[PDB]
């Protein structure tokens, strides 16, 4: 039954990613003045089915490789991260209840940094190597920030079990005692998913594409667990799963919606902005969220 | 280089060495050795020539692998009877690995291959500070953990370091290599009497540090690399010559002079045991490492090499180097002969 | 004797011989130093866990962070050597002869 | 002044300084330490009965021992 | 899939140390140290291992091999296996095969020790009332008792920062 | 050397309270109220002698006290005690804030029909005296005597006897 | 040399990371607590040489608590004997779960 | 109550396991049947091979390594 | 080994996806390096910080506040030092 | 190592012969392997056949010196029938030095090696005869 649980987690990820491709194309089309894709059947779900199976059909990139084994070894790592990163995420009952899951989140984000760096070295000549090197730099510069902010928002709750998080979100949303910290965290999720307004300007393109969008849905689900949501009365998990899905969908639409209308940043502006504006502000919020639970007589019941 | 940054780096060298002196935990000793390395790396490469860069590379590799083998010895110590008290160890194997780690830390005969190479391509200040604190820092640790060491380790490294610093040493006119081979021979001496009475080891450490400070201060008074430059220092000034005479003869250790006092007390409290052939072998090699001192003195102050003009030009400028503290260290280092019962000032 | 300790000590000797004999690149030597570091980490951590040595359980993480910043210094030194030369071989260092 | 020059730095220094100072003027830190002390992890170990001591109460209902009452009353 | 899984993951661990101690190109070396760190994480989590083995994973497999592969990418080229590398890999596999064969079909293997040869379900806790996962409260010290230790650690890292900038052209 | 002194199978037969875990967890506080008065005898035996195979009569005593308590709660109100613990059973790890209204119902049953006020927080704490019948043991760490004392060097010190007593530099 | 400012200033800042049985932040013991307490009380007012030649029995007891070498040797001998006699076939074993 | 059941269960394994040992080792010379290796007359906590020894795999793996990788 | 079962199933299904996708159709700058080492050193200081929510339940609270503020203060001093001293400029 | 030097000195000297020469050849093979290991570490022969040749030459010469030392040791001890003198091992050290000079094929090195090896061998037997401890008391 446990392998049935694993397959019921990792079978709908292909459905979710392909339908996310049609949803991002349609939503960008209606932020723009475009209808479609809707000639390919009714509103185009067979359109992601069709282009996915087309890219499977289409003849691969000829090598042109260096260590064929290494070249296959990078995207296999990217996709197995994208699969193995929905294990401790609680919608009401997670797959594995852990003592700690958030450090596992940050560690697998660093393994995604490994995926980028290995594909960049094993790819090609020197210019793509320089481009992927800048990409690894602008990816690695934010795991300071996101881990710092995630630490300061769990410090209100003391424990790492994350079912204690779904307990402690019962009264108010956690956006209210930490709005700027959550806002900076959301900007860091835009950084980790490596999308607009942040620049990145391969093979297999579908697998790197899959890792991208599963990373996005991963960060959205972790956001929806982490900062908002509602209660969970037991012996009825459909209620929390509905409210969780609706809030995560609204947040992912907001994510692509923020992507839709902003130009890409200059690179030295990106590093300058991150260090000299997020890093003292994260330290300020950390020291205040340390010194405040010792003030207000509320240190969490870390069992 | 900023002077604030140099004061900070000196503060961290002093902090690391004082942490090695003062702590009772093994992790803190390892932290002190590592921080001593990390701080002493940018004292070298004080200029930007590639000589200092390769010297710092060799030094970093040997120093880091010594540090990690020391950590291996400590984790063996807690694989056996486990507590973090600087005391008698609980394994001959762990003590073997630990004394070989410290033998890499401070100048020993199988491990001395980095010492002349690290001293040749660096300026004088970096060589002075590395010899002083990198031969002071492990001696406290060995003074601590002496009661659980197989003696053949320490005695083999001491004998072989004295004879290597002897025999290697007859061939170099690079003065940094001369002082480095002298450091190897004296560290063999200062390690030899560790298991009999360590008061002699620490007094020999004091005398050696003061002697090397006098010698390197005399070289910093007028920048030389070879003996011919010392003959030009004979031409330009006479008092530096008699200082080179007295300090080289006190490195030689003659009984009218204060460098003999560390040899003689070693021979005393070594021969109150049943060790006689080992003292006469060590003191024959102490006669051996005086020969390059003596040919250096013959090159400097007693015979005279032909000189070059523009020394005529340098006559019109009186000396304007600052010495850190040369004369106090000199007469503390050389006229200390009737103060032998300042032996017991130490323990 | 908790048999796994034999294998981790043999792994330490593996990493130590890999640190000592090394042919061409200094980066392999530094990475085997890091492997030796990991070996000491794991060995001491299993010892402290099975001892229930619960007061001073700081040794794994603090040994880790110190020898990690050692590896950082080694990276900077290797970058400086590779900056003033073309490559970072063990060769092209035979200047400053002993 | 520097409020126009580098403003997010000045705001960071301000919240930093109040985070430094503000635990000094605080009527709740002793409450924090009493809450943190009054939570037991191990077993509350008993003792050999009495040298006829007017402490260490025999029934756990007896309020002669030190208890908590500011917990229930906020 | 059975009892000696700690021993088997240790076999793969020492194989990984051999696999980059044979001196390949240093990006293969970084791959070997990543695989070795993952299975070392597996070993220490088998001893449980609740925090420290997931803690190393962010540092070495999260922050150190990243910069090692970075410096492999930016400094050395190694632009094209060899006899010596794979021959040392063969001899390392032979030495491990010999040692584990003599562990299996005999009593004990002695370098100079007595390694009591069987898989380690011994020793372990006899089901105590842990209740806080003793690693967790142990490392949840260092801020009450740990006055000196964290101070000298942070001070060493600060001095590491100023050292790195000086060698890489301070100021 | 010395062999252990195990108890027999005649003392290893107590009517074991073969009940399940969630009912035992939900039935904890009033079991701390009415019973658990004569088991601090067992606790003090366990902490004055670190030796089970000795304190087992008091283990049989707490076993029969808990069985008597569950007999007494079995015979009277409530039978919806069964409803209360099955309300708290399937809720993962058993938080006591889960089924609170039926906790109030069981409290009102046992209060209006039997007594047994629930122990308010924090009264399952607050270090408690206990008297026993057995006298308290001495030196359970069965060791030898402390072998030798060092003779403490005291007395007002004389000056030096004829100086250093080295070769020369007398006085 | 080893100095004693650690004792001189009266700040015992480094004696708590040192042994077991110093007070943990929650009052829990180690696995070999009492063996340590009796060993330290055996070798306290002692010049570390009659510690070598007098407290040997309790030190060996503490060492075999810490590593459990020969106890595992006895258990391993029992395992090998059990394997060879079940290889023989005498008393198809009722030491597991039943008679 | 849990403490009393735990003590009776570990003494039950001690009694049955030393009965098994007394049945099984009557061939070797020497071998007192129930010696602690230690010297002091104190109940040491056993080592999970004195408790869960020769149980053949299943219960010792579900007992020692249970919580370590149970979820 | 339960999460090892999950890891095994994800790894095997990912390898099935890749291999069935494959059998079917047939110089440098110092500025690149400073940011990585700055990441490394501040990440190690994060590693020193992060057991803070473990620790907040003890009988020594003022000291914990003081040393926690000392750790973030030292991290801020390092940040402001490389900020003012042209460590991250272009 | 201590085991084989103990096997050499455990023989009464005295005559229990040709075990003395076998132990002396073992000493020579060990010392030749030591010095040849340092030399092959510090030369890089290129080719490796030259390295094997140099190690074989060093081991062969040191084993030859040990063998000839043991042979004339045994012969002088049997002939003179006075096992207490160091003069027999003075003859031994001079014979070993002469054959060292023979295997390096120069004669002045053989003469100086005769003198120094004879003096050292007489001192070794003489110190074993009186009793001078290895490296230490280490007491006071």
């Amino acid at each position: 039954m446990f392998m049935i649980n694993v397959l019921t987690l990792i079978i709908p990820i292909l459905l979710a990613v392909a339908f996310l491709t049609l949803v991002e194309r349609k939503v960008l089309g209606y932020m723009q003045f475009r209808k479609g894709p809707n000639v390919v059947g009714p509103y185009g779900l067979l359109q992601p089915i069709a282009d996915a199976i087309k890219l499977f059909i289409k003849e691969p990139l000829r090598p042109a490789t260096s260590s064929i084994s290494m070249f296959i070894l990078a995207p296999i790592l990217a996709l197995t991260l994208a699969l193995t990163m929905w294990i401790p995420l609680p919608m009401p009952y997670p797959l594995i209840n852990m003592n700690l899951g958030v450090l596992f989140m940050l560690a697998m984000s660093s393994l995604a940094v490994y995926s980028i760096l290995w594909s960049g070295w094993a790819s090609n000549s020197k210019y793509a190597l320089i481009g992927a090197l800048r990409a690894v730099a602008q990816t690695i510069s934010y795991e300071v920030t996101l881990a710092i902010i995630l630490l300061s928002v769990l410090l209100m709750n003391g424990s790492f079990t994350l079912s204690t998080l779904i307990i402690t979100q019962e009264q108010v949303w956690l956006i209210f005692p930490a709005w700027p910290l959550a806002m900076m965290w959301f900007i860091s999720t835009l950084a980790e998913t490596n999308r607009a307004p942040f620049d990145l300007t391969a093979g297999p393109f579908a697998l790197f594409f899959m890792a991208e969008y599963a990373n996005i849905i991963m960060m959205n689900i972790f956001t929806t667990t982490l900062f908002l949501g509602a209660f969970h009365n037991p012996y009825m998990p459909e209620l929390y799963t509905i409210n969780f899905t609706i809030k995560s969908l609204l947040l992912s639409i907001t994510f692509l919606w923020i992507r839709a209308s902003y130009p890409r940043f200059r690179y030295d502006q990106l590093m300058h902005l991150l260090w000299k504006n997020f890093l003292p502000l994260t330290l300020a919020l950390c020291m205040w969220h340390v010194s405040l639970p010792i003030l207000l007589s509320s240190i969490p019941p870390q069992t | 280089m900023n002077p604030i940054i140099l004061i900070i780096i000196l503060m961290t060298v002093m902090l690391g060495t004082i942490i090695v002196m003062i702590s009772t935990h093994w992790l803190l000793i390892w932290i002190g050795f590592e921080m001593n390395m990390l701080a002493i790396i940018p004292i070298m490469m004080k200029k930007h020539n590639p000589r200092a860069t390769e010297a710092s590379t060799k030094y970093f590799l040997t120093q880091s692998t010594a540090s990690m083998l020391l950590m291996m010895a400590i984790i063996i110590n807690l694989m056996f009877s486990g507590q973090w008290t600087v005391m008698k160890l609980f394994n001959p194997m762990a003590s073997m690995l630990m004394t070989m780690a410290l033998a890499m830390k401070l100048g020993m005969a199988p491990f001395h291959f980095w010492v002349p190479e690290v001293t040749q391509g660096i300026p004088l200040s970096s060589g002075l500070i590395l010899l002083t604190w990198q031969k002071l820092a492990p001696m406290s640790v060995l003074y601590q953990i002496l009661p659980s060491i197989n003696l053949d380790l320490i005695l083999t490294l001491s004998i072989l370091s004295i004879t290597i610093g002897g025999w290697g040493g007859l061939n170099q006119t690079q003065l940094r290599k001369i002082m480095a081979y002298s450091s190897i021979a004296h560290m063999g001496w200062m390690t030899a009497v560790l298991l009999y009475n360590p008061t002699m080891t620490l007094l020999n450490l004091i005398i050696y540090i003061i002697m090397t400070s006098t010698m390197f201060t005399l070289f910093m008074a007028n920048s030389t690399t070879t003996t011919l430059s010392l003959s030009h220092t004979w031409n330009k000034a006479p008092i530096m010559t008699i200082l080179v005479l007295i300090t080289l003869l006190s490195m030689g250790g003659l009984p009218p002079l204060s460098g003999f006092m560390p040899k003689w007390m070693i021979i005393q409290e070594m021969t109150k045991n049943d060790s006689i052939i080992l003292p006469t072998l060590m003191a024959i090699t102490a006669l051996l490492n005086l020969y390059f001192y003596m040919r250096l003195t013959y090159s400097t102050a007693l015979t005279m090499f032909p000189s070059t003009n523009n020394m005529k030009m340098k006559w019109q400028f009186p000396t304007t180097k600052r010495m850190t503290l040369l004369p106090t260290m000199t007469v503390l280092s050389t006229m200390l002969l009737p103060l032998t019962p300042i032996l017991s000032i130490l323990e | 004797m908790s048999l796994v300790y034999m294998n981790i000590m043999m792994a330490f000797t593996v990493s130590l011989t890999g640190l000592l004999m090394y042919r061409s690149h200094l980066m392999s030597s530094l990475l085997c130093l890091e492997g030796m570091m990991l070996s000491l980490f794991i060995l001491a951590t299993l010892m402290i866990l099975n001892s229930h040595f619960t007061l001073a359980s700081m040794m794994p993480i603090i040994l880790l962070v110190f020898a990690a910043c050692e590896a950082a210094l080694g990276l900077s030194l290797l970058v400086m050597v590779s900056n003033t030369y073309g490559t970072d071989y063990v060769q092209n260092l035979n200047l400053l002869q002993c | 002044n520097v409020w126009a020059k580098e403003p997010v730095l000045v705001a960071s220094f301000a919240i930093a300084g109040l985070a430094v100072i503000l635990p000094t003027l605080s009527p709740y830190t002793k409450y924090s330490l009493m809450i943190n002390r009054a939570t037991p992890y191990n077993y509350p170990v008993p003792l050999r009965d009495d040298g006829n001591m007017p402490d260490v109460p025999s029934h756990p209902q007896d309020p002669q021992g030190p208890s908590l009452e500011w917990l229930k009353r906020l | 899939m059975m009892t000696y899984i700690v021993f088997i993951l240790s076999i793969i661990f020492v194989m990984g140390f051999v696999g980059f101690s044979s001196k390949p190109s240093p990006i293969y070396g970084g791959l070997g140290l990543i695989v070795s760190g993952g299975v070392g994480c597996g070993i220490v989590l088998n001893f449980g291992g609740s925090f420290l083995g997931l803690m190393v994973f962010l540092i070495y497999l999260g922050g150190m091999m990243v910069v090692f592969g970075y410096t492999t990418a930016m400094a050395t080229e190694q632009y094209p296996s060899n006899k010596v590398v794979l021959g040392t890999f063969i001899t390392g596999l032979l030495m491990e095969f010999l040692m584990v064969y003599y562990v299996l079909k005999d009593k004990e293997v002695e370098i100079v020790f007595k390694f009591n040869g069987m898989g380690d379900w011994v020793i372990y806790d006899t089901g105590d009332s842990g209740f806080f996962s003793e690693e967790a409260m142990g490392i949840a010290a260092l801020y009450s008792y740990g006055t000196w230790l964290v101070i000298v650690t942070g001070w060493s890292l600060l001095i590491g920062v100023v050292v790195i900038m000086e060698i890489t052209r301070g100021n | 050397p010395g062999i252990v002194e195990l108890p027999s199978l005649e003392d290893l037969k107590v009517q074991e309270v073969k009940v399940s875990s969630s009912v035992l967890k939900a039935a904890a506080h009033h079991y701390g109220a009415q019973c658990d008065k004569p088991n601090k005898e067992f606790m003090l035996c366990r902490w004055e002698e670190k030796d089970p195979r000795r304190c087992l009569e008091e283990g049989k005593l707490v076993n029969q006290c808990a069985l008597e308590f569950f007999r007494q709660i079995k015979r009277h109100c409530a039978e919806p005690f069964t409803e209360y613990w099955t309300c708290i059973d399937y809720s993962g790890l058993q938080l006591f804030r889960r089924c609170r209204k039926e906790q109030a119902q069981f409290d009102k049953c046992v209060l209006d029909k039997l007594g047994w006020v629930r122990p308010d927080l924090g009264e399952l704490s607050k270090v408690t005296k206990v008297k026993t019948d057995r006298p308290l043991p001495e030196n359970p760490y069965h060791s030898r005597a402390r072998p030798e004392p060092n003779p403490e060097v005291e007395g007002d010190l004389k000056p030096a006897r004829h100086g250093s007593r080295l070769f020369f530099w007398t006085m | 040399p080893f100095f004693d400012v650690q004792k001189k200033l009266g700040v015992d800042l480094d004696h708590w990371m040192t042994i077991q049985s110093a007070e943990q932040p929650h009052r829990i013991p180690a696995r070999c607590h009492a063996f340590e307490k009796e060993w330290i009380e055996c070798a306290h007012g002692i010049g570390s040489i009659r510690a070598e030649k007098e407290c040997k029995i309790e030190f060996e007891d503490f060492r075999e608590c810490l590593l459990r070498q020969k106890t595992m040797k006895r258990l391993n001998a029992i395992k090998r004997q059990r394997d060879k006699l079940i290889k023989e076939g005498k008393y198809t074993p009722p030491p597991h779960h039943s008679g | 109550l849990l403490q009393a059941e735990k003590d009776r269960r570990v003494l039950q394994m001690l009694r049955e396991n030393l009965e098994e040992e007394a049945t099984i080792m009557k061939d070797v010379p020497g071998w007192k049947v129930g010696e602690s290796v230690f010297h002091t007359t104190r109940w040491v906590t056993p080592m999970m091979g004195e408790l869960y020894g020769l149980r053949t795999g299943e219960e010792i793996l579900s007992s020692t390594y249970g919580f370590i990788w149970y979820t | 080994m339960n999460l090892m079962i999950t890891l095994l199933t994800n790894f095997t299904l990912a390898t099935l996806l890749v291999t069935i996708a494959f059998w079917l159709p047939q110089p440098f700058s110092m500025k690149f390096f400073l940011v990585a080492i700055t990441f490394l050193l501040f990440d190690l200081e994060i590693a020193l910080l992060l057991p803070l929510p473990w620790a907040s339940q003890t009988t020594n609270l003022n000291t914990m506040l003081t040393m926690a503020l000392l750790l973030i203060f030292l991290l801020a001093v390092s940040l402001a030092y490389e900020w003012t001293q042209k460590g991250l400029e272009w | 190592a201590k085991t084989l030097l103990h096997q050499y000195w455990d023989i009464p000297e005295g005559t229990e012969c040709h075990r003395k020469t076998y132990a002396a050849t073992s000493i020579g093979g060990a010392s030749g392997l030591v010095v040849s290991a340092y030399s092959v570490a510090l030369k890089t022969p290129t080719s490796f056949l030259e390295g094997v040749a140099r190690t074989g030459r060093y081991t062969f010469t040191a084993a030859a010196i040990g063998a000839i030392f043991g042979l004339t040791s045994c012969i002088s001890a049997q002939v003179r029938e006075k096992p207490d003198d160091p003069l027999n091992y003075l003859i031994g050290g001079c014979a070993g030095g002469l054959t060292l000079g023979a295997r390096t094929r120069s004669y002045g090195i053989g003469a100086a090696a005769c003198a120094y090896m004879g003096l050292t061998a007489a001192l070794v037997k003489m110190g074993q005869l009186e009793g001078w401890k290895v490296f230490a008391e280490p007491k006071v």
